[PDB]
């Protein structure tokens, strides 16, 4: 829903969304090949 | 401000919290 949402949020006010009580499928966010660029500057791809 | 939010005599309701 945030990546795809059909508005994204401009430079001056990015928007906070918060998410708790789910299941983060963080390995197939990885997979989706459509993300130019995904960096991990504290976190791990393998252990996310 | 909601860290966690969820959302959906004849009779005696106990309790314990
Ligand atoms: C949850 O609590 C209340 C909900 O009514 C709100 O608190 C406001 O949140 C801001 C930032 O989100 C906080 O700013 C604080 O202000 C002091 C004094 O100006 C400053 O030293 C700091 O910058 C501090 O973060 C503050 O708790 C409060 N705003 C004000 C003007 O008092 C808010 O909706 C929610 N967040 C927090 C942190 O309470």
């Amino acid at each position: 829903e945030v990546f795809n949402a059909t508005r994204f949020a401009s430079v001056y006010a990015w928007n906070r969304k918060r998410i708790s009580n789910c299941v983060a499928d963080y390995s197939v966010l990885y997979n989706s090949a459509s993300f130019s660029t995904f960096k991990c500057y504290g976190v791990s791809p393998t252990k996310l | 401000n909601c860290t966690f939010e969820y959302v959906s005599f004849k009779n005696l309701r106990e309790f314990v919290f």
